[PDB]
RNA sequence: CCCUAAGCAAUCACUUAGUGGAAAAGGAAGUGAUCGAGCGAUGACAACCAGGAGGUGGGCUUGGAAGCAGCCAUCCUUUGA
């Protein structure tokens, strides 16, 4: 029974999630002419809603944590328009773009 | 703060001196900040002169209600307990709204299991 | 009440003249907020005052464009400008002096203060020395008697 | 990151942390202000 | 004196021997003599007139900025040290002796526990950071040293 | 007529320690290093009968801790111009009294790069005493000086004065008032309000401070 | 120092006191906590402060109203009344509630002649006049 | 200790940098020993909540400065603030 959650938030024009095989299976589309596979761990699975939300769900959460960070670090929010994958309730500062 | 909650009810004895606890969630619950997040959600106050202990009893949007020992819990130790489980709650509505079942089961021998590092992949 | 208070703006418009465009532009169109029922409101109880005074109105603003206001005395420095002399503040106040005023203008118009909608219960010592405190603002010298 | 011998926090989100042996100076607000001792 | 950069007008001679200037204390303690707050040294060595002139000018600087109208020369400082000595050098491309080259600059000898400046009407927070400011400019220890 | 008049200072109760003191057998260099190793100032107790021949010197040592405590809490010039309780036993921790004597700070010995005590010297000073005492001035209403808010800067000339003072009413400090003056003036050592049977040593023409006109 | 200014600030109320209440101010602002103390100030004989509570249970230590101490708890501004009128000093806080519609803030014990009176036994008590 | 003749010598403390076993001005505050001070059960610091006012938009400057471009003053009051 799963007691560690985490949730992460995907903003951009054309940028999807998908899981593929029962949870295990993470793709990815961040806008590169191929896709993003990650392979969810044990003790954790994954999850995709109808927000362009991804959920990381497990038992062991020092790899619900890690696994969170591993998918964010695919790619950061940028700081001028806040495009790509942050957490839902972390703020992004942006700034003017000269 | 109160975006969780549908019906509370306080009940405590004004003559006995354990009502600090309540008194300060009845200030937590009745801010400027709190009214204005959820105006249909209920308060109810009650006060009597017998020894009925000061209780916290409090529902939800999903039918669950929790009573909490006012007399020896503190208010924001109350305050972090309702978020706890309405955090829960909410990750259950939101799993079952999008067709998956609630609670999700994972075999617990897989902490056992060596596990690779992730390493992303085209 | 139950409205989320956006902000509270004052402004100064003279006695009787409440045109809604020279001080009613902008200052008013900044907020969304309406010209003519607070005009018509602002005129319907300036009919007993003397016209061209600066009465101070405190306006609340809401985002139903909803004004509960209440109507203040005109200011203070003008108060103990024009019942003293030029209008003109020094350059250097409590060092460089304009006019001399000694116990009775400040008393008489802490009398005239205490008629503010909230200052039912502040005491005339209280007023006095808060307008000595605002007299001693602006450059001009206060003695005991003056003769 | 500016890496110099004399590191100093600049405002108060700044903190000193010791990462592998090393002194690092770390802001939350203002990324002008991450200094590396060295 | 001579405006800034203090050294005297003449000497009664030209060239001086190198002496020693790695010891020496003040045997009796030192206070001050005119100011309320100080800067004192607590190593012995040598200080050249263009960074006692620095430091006076780092001091005078601060206050000006720190303090305006007419507090802004509320501020005084006395210089104690004052650079006497001239040293001499020989250029480059030049063999050893053909006599003593010619002069360069002044320094002065500090001691122990010698007060270098004195500072008077303004607020210790201040004296203490144009200390600080002061200390960078000089190559010796300093310390901030206050009445009592 | 040996008492403290009325609107007087008094010493402080605060500051009222007492000072704790072991024998010392010699005098010299090493032994006071090894004394100074070992935590603790060198000093001397004496009286003022008899200048040659010593003068009933007893030679101690006191407590470190204790003296650079009293030097930092009361200042230099305040711990010279005050009397204390001196207590001198046989060891620490032993009751075999030797003398208590009621006695002045005559000086202190402070290094000039480390300022840590060096050497203290203690003279005996009984009621019926005469000692020549420097005591420090405190300047007091510089917020009321119509030339103070006019702008003008404050030249303190001096900061303690010499009298000849009676051990009893020894005063702490003087308080100065400067209410009362306006730019160009000055204070001199005979406006100073002490006790009518204090002397003053320097001349009463003396400047002590001076309202000088600010840059205009 | 500040022990000392509200020691003082209940020495002076405690000299002419016949009965003591406290009203919890949750939601009130400070033009209508001063539009309260003016009210009873000068419609009545009354006056208002808020005190620290455990500086209060100090302060009237050794006194008749030593029975209070259960009802000292959360938001307190403690009202000490001079006179002896309880129907105007009590009904006083009926209209003010009445009128700027007040209900989260009531009256929250009160001590007469070494009891503590509930809230709705103070009641009938202003109805009695003299 | 072995290289290398003779002690993994005995008692009490300290460092975890291979410091020991090269180098300053300056920086950071790890780890001990000791002397004071400030706050504190009248309730401190960390934490959470709710206020944080009025004369007043203090005047001068000034297309505009209202607490926050610059100059002068920086007072007074209800208060728990
Ligand atoms: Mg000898
Ligand atoms: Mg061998
Ligand atoms: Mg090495
Ligand atoms: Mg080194
Ligand atoms: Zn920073």
């Amino acid at each position: 029974e799963a007691k560690f959650f985490r949730f992460l938030k995907i903003v951009g024009v054309g940028y999807k999630a998908r899981a593929e095989e029962a949870g295990r299976f993470l793709y990815l589309k961040l806008g590169y002419s191929h896709e993003v596979e990650l392979a969810v761990p044990p003790a954790v699975r994954v999850f995709c809603f109808k927000n362009n939300v991804v959920c990381c769900t497990g038992i062991d959460k020092d790899r619900v944590h890690q696994f969170a960070a591993t998918v964010r670090s695919c790619k950061p929010p940028e700081v001028y328009k806040g495009k790509g994958i942050m957490y839902v309730d972390e703020v992004v500062k942006k700034k003017v773009g000269k | 703060m109160l975006k969780f909650l549908s019906k509370v009810k306080i009940e405590f004895n004004t003559l006995d001196p354990r009502l600090a606890s309540c008194v300060e969630f009845l200030a937590q619950c009745n801010a400027r900040k709190a009214k204005e997040s959820n105006p249909n959600c209920q308060v109810l106050v009650k006060r009597r002169t017998d020894d009925q202990p000061p209780q916290i009893s409090v529902t939800f949007v999903n039918g669950v209600e929790e009573a909490f020992d006012a007399a020896a819990t503190s208010a924001q130790s109350i305050r972090k307990m309702i978020l706890d489980k309405g955090q829960y709650l909410e990750t259950e509505q939101m799993f079952r709204e999008a067709g998956e079942q609630w609670p999700v089961i994972i075999p617990e021998e897989e902490i056992h299991q060596e596990a690779p590092g992730v390493k992303p992949r085209k | 009440t139950r409205r989320a208070v956006a902000g509270t703006i004052k402004l100064t418009v003279l006695a009787g003249k409440a045109s809604p465009g020279p001080p009613v532009s902008p200052a008013l169109g900044p907020y969304r907020l309406n010209m003519m029922a607070f005009c018509k409101d602002f005129n319907a109880r300036t009919q007993k005052y003397k016209p061209d005074t600066p009465m101070a109105v405190k306006i609340t603003a809401y985002m139903d464009h909803s004004f509960e206001f209440s109507v203040k005395s005109p200011t203070v420095s003008w108060y103990i400008k024009k019942a003293a002399g030029v209008d003109k503040g020094s350059t250097r106040p409590g060092h460089l002096t304009v006019t001399t005023l000694s116990v009775r203008h400040v008393y008489e118009i802490a009398k005239v203060k205490q008629t503010d909608p909230f200052c039912q219960y502040m005491p005339l010592e209280s007023i006095c020395k808060s307008i000595i405190g605002t007299a001693n603002s602006m450059g001009i010298k206060i003695v005991q008697d003056l003769e | 990151m500016k890496v110099r011998s004399s590191v100093k926090k600049m405002c108060e989100f700044c903190k000193t942390v010791k990462r592998r042996g090393r002194v690092y100076v770390i802001c939350s607000s203002n990324p002008k202000h991450k200094q590396r001792q060295g | 004196k001579k405006g800034d950069v203090l050294y005297p007008k003449r000497t009664k001679y030209s060239k001086y021997r190198k002496g020693r200037c790695s010891r020496g204390c003040k045997p009796d303690g030192t206070k001050l003599g005119f100011g309320r707050y100080g800067i004192k040294s607590c190593k012995a060595g040598r200080l050249s007139y263009r960074a006692i002139e620095a430091a006076r000018r780092a001091i005078i600087g601060h206050f000006h900025r720190a303090m305006s109208g007419q507090f802004r020369r509320n501020g005084k400082i006395w210089v104690r040290v004052f650079a006497d000595l001239p040293i001499t050098g020989k250029p480059t491309e030049v063999r050893m002796g053909r006599g003593k080259g010619n002069p360069t600059g002044w320094i002065a000898r500090v001691s122990t526990g010698q007060i270098l400046f004195e500072m008077d009407g303004v607020s210790l927070a201040n004296a203490r950071q144009a200390a600080t400011l002061a200390a960078h400019k000089l190559c010796l220890s300093t310390k901030f040293v206050q009445w009592s | 007529q040996l008492e403290y008049l009325p609107g007087f200072p008094r010493p402080d109760a605060k500051h009222a320690e007492t000072i704790l003191a072991v024998p010392r057998s010699d005098s010299g260099k090493n032994i006071s290093a090894k004394e100074r190793k070992a935590g603790r100032v060198p000093s001397i107790i004496f009286e003022q009968e008899d200048g040659q021949h010593g003068g009933n010197k007893r030679l101690v040592s006191v407590q470190t801790n204790q003296i650079r405590k009293l030097v930092t809490h009361l200042g230099y010039s305040f711990f010279l111009s005050r009397l204390f309780d001196v207590e001198v036993r046989s060891e620490i921790g032993s009751d075999e009294v030797i003398e208590k004597v009621r006695a002045l700070p005559r000086s202190i010995h402070l290094h000039s790069g480390t300022d840590a005590p060096l050497n203290v010297t203690f003279i005996r000073a009984p009621p019926g005493t005469l000692l020549k005492v420097d005591i420090p001035l405190v300047f007091i209403g510089d917020d009321v000086s119509p030339g103070l808010k006019k702008g003008a800067s404050l030249n303190t000339i001096k900061r303690t004065v010499k009298f000849l003072c009676p051990a009893e009413i020894v005063p702490p400090y003087i308080e100065v008032d400067l209410s009362l003056l306006d730019v160009g003036q000055k204070l001199v050592a005979g406006d100073l309000k002490v006790h009518p049977a204090l002397k003053l040593i320097r001349p009463k023409d003396e400047p002590i401070v001076k309202i000088a006109g600010g840059r205009v | 120092r500040r022990a000392l200014l509200v020691a003082g600030k209940t020495k002076i109320n405690l000299q002419n006191c016949h009965f003591i209440t406290g009203i919890n101010y949750n939601g009130l602002t400070v033009k209508q906590l001063q539009e309260l103390r003016g009210i009873l100030r000068e419609n009545s004989n009354t006056k208002l402060l808020v005190a620290k509570n455990t500086l209060v249970f100090k302060a009237l230590e050794g006194t008749k109203w030593e029975s209070l101490k259960p009802c000292m708890k959360g938001m307190n501004a403690w009202i000490f009344v001079q006179t002896e009128d309880i129907p105007a000093a009590l009904k006083t806080f009926v209209s003010f509630q009445k009128e700027k519609k007040l209900f989260d803030n009531n009256l929250g014990g009160a001590v007469f002649e070494k009891k503590l009176y509930g809230p709705q036994d103070y009641k009938v008590i202003e109805t009695m006049p003299s």
